[PDB]
């Protein structure tokens, strides 16, 4: 709860990846300690790959921003058609939530400006010896990231 | 929060000393988005539409009618129209797509039209658009149709099922409109999830993914448009988000097959009804298996349905057939 | 006259963020193609804005 391990996983929530990679190559058995230190090397890697993944599986996900639409709350008496009202709050937890009436977005909105997404395949075969050799057999806790790398690989042979 | 009993003639049937079978069966139940009507359907009984104005349930009994869709065939599902409050698109089993009107001033029900496109073997699925601008009538045997409602009920295009998948004679168990009204999510027999583009009048498939290895029983949608939840004949009930079309949660509570899925209008509780007469509730935003309640139902087949306006709990499952309505269930013990 | 100046500079700052009376945000919806609304970018009418 308190100490170095909380420091080492609060630096991954914001943006600071270069010190944490330098630590976890010195002492690799800093994992098996907290299960939360593997979920935050997955949220960084999911940002660098989501522009890539939506380009190969393009026309499905391009219509899936047209699929992601909400129901409009109508009235019975005068036959109205009204949309929904949300609120935007700021918290300290990195993963996005959505309550009964409000959304919870991360407060530090410029967290990703150090990082850069990459090109088609010749960087994904280069940015994986760095990041995915740290969490080697630990992508089983991030099961969505294991699908998005393999859905690239089937859509790369078909293309 | 108190137990209050539902007052139809099904409670009078069981209260008498009638031995063999008091009501018979329930075929379909659909809500209009206004959240004051009901389409309570039976097998050989009555399709009873309801209109209760202010009280909980003890205000008035509206209408029961056996001879509504005729006297020889049955109705698979009753689609309500989002545009017209007085319109319910009932599709009979063999060859009838009739369109009925209801009257509040009189104890009757009149019919506006009965349109039919020929060589109709068996249409079992009819459902309008969430905005009410299309009607996709889909057979489980040959092909899927597409009509309109805003001008009239006129055909535009149709697609044959064998162009979607290519394995065998597959049955279409359940399909669901998208939430924008622009896509079709259809559920096959061998566990295929195919996505069809239905913008205005063109019907073309986008992609097909292998959800699991069983008949995909139900497909529901989230009112905030983030994800969609599927069911199975296995124990699997995945939660697939829409921006990436991958899986997020897994409800692995494999004690039986899955029959009925519902969500809430806020999108919090997922209600799963299995085949061992056991119901569950879960959470969507929270972790995988975090129950709020489990309830043992009696010996007969129940049904589960959620209101579109406010969270009120409709179950069935009395001694032969009766519905139960649980009032003020924000905590549920 | 300087000790009366900084006393009223604080009262000016205490009237811009901390008391700060706002309008009664009444929702106005015309386009059925947005399906969602946030109550942080509601801009009022121009005949009410130019008076204010």
């Amino acid at each position: 709860l308190f100490g170095k391990i909380k420091l080492l996983e609060r630096l991954l929530i914001h943006g600071c990846v270069i010190p944490v990679i330098h630590v976890l190559k010195q002492y690799p058995k800093v994992l098996y300690v907290s299960e939360s230190l593997s979920r935050y090397l997955g949220r960084v890697f999911e940002y660098l790959l989501n522009p890539l993944y939506t380009s190969m599986t393009s026309s499905g996900e391009s219509k899936d921003m047209a699929t992601a639409l909400m129901i409009t709350r109508i009235d019975n008496g005068i036959l109205a058609h009204k949309p929904r009202l949300i609120h935007k709050y700021k918290t300290h937890e990195p993963f996005e939530s959505l309550e009964l009436n409000s959304s919870y977005v991360f407060y530090y909105s410029e967290w990703n400006s150090n990082l850069t997404p990459f090109a088609s395949v010749n960087d994904l075969f280069e940015n994986s010896h760095i990041y995915l050799s740290i969490i080697g057999p630990y992508l089983g806790r991030i099961p969505t990231l294991l699908s998005k790398i393999s859905r690239i690989g089937v859509a790369d042979i078909q293309k | 929060e108190d137990k209050r009993f539902i007052h139809v003639s099904s409670r009078s049937h069981s209260r008498f000393t009638s031995t063999p079978i008091t009501p018979n069966e329930i075929l379909s139940l659909k809500f209009h988005v206004s959240g004051s009507s009901m389409a309570y359907s039976r097998m050989d009984g009555s399709l009873t539409v309801w209109f209760i104005k202010d009280a909980s349930f003890d205000k008035s009994v509206e209408v029961y009618i056996p001879d509504c869709c005729g006297s020889d065939k049955l109705a698979t599902d009753l689609s309500w129209n989002p545009t017209s409050l007085n319109q319910i698109a009932v599709v009979s089993n063999s060859s009838e797509i009739s369109l009925l009107l209801i009257n509040e001033k009189s104890l009757t029900a009149s019919k506006l039209r009965t349109l039919s496109l020929g060589s109709k073997t068996k249409v079992n699925t009819c459902l309008y658009d969430p905005l009410g601008n299309w009607l996709l009538a889909a057979t489980k045997s040959e092909k899927i149709y597409l009509f309109d409602v805003k001008k009239d009920h006129s055909s535009v295009c149709s697609l044959n099922i064998s162009d979607i998948s290519q394995e065998d004679n597959d049955v279409v168990y359940s399909l669901a409109w998208s939430n924008g009204g622009s896509h079709i999510f259809i559920g096959f027999k061998s566990g295929y999830l195919a996505i069809l583009k239905a913008k205005h009048g063109i019907l073309e498939v986008c992609t097909k993914i292998k959800a699991h290895t069983g008949p995909i029983t139900e497909i529901k949608m989230d009112p905030w448009g983030r994800n969609f939840i599927t069911g199975s004949i296995d124990g699997n009930c995945y939660v697939w988000n829409m921006k990436s079309l991958c899986c997020e949660l897994i409800i692995n509570d494999l004690n039986s097959a899955v029959t009925t899925l519902d969500v809430c209008h806020l999108g919090k509780i997922l209600g799963i009804c299995t085949e061992d007469e056991m119901v569950y509730f879960y959470d969507l935003n929270s972790g995988n298996l975090l129950h709020s309640k489990s309830l043992a139902n009696y010996k007969t087949d129940p049904v589960l349905k959620f209101y579109p306006d406010k969270s009120w709990y409709i179950m069935s499952g009395k001694n032969d057939t009766l519905s139960n309505h649980f009032v003020k269930n924000e905590k549920n013990l | 006259t300087f000790e009366h100046l900084n006393r009223d500079t604080l009262r000016y700052i205490n009237l811009l963020k901390r008391l700060s009376v706002d309008l009664a945000k009444q929702v106005e919806v015309s386009d059925p193609s947005v399906t969602v609304y946030e109550m942080d970018k509601w801009v009022p009418s121009e005949k009410l804005q130019g008076i204010l």
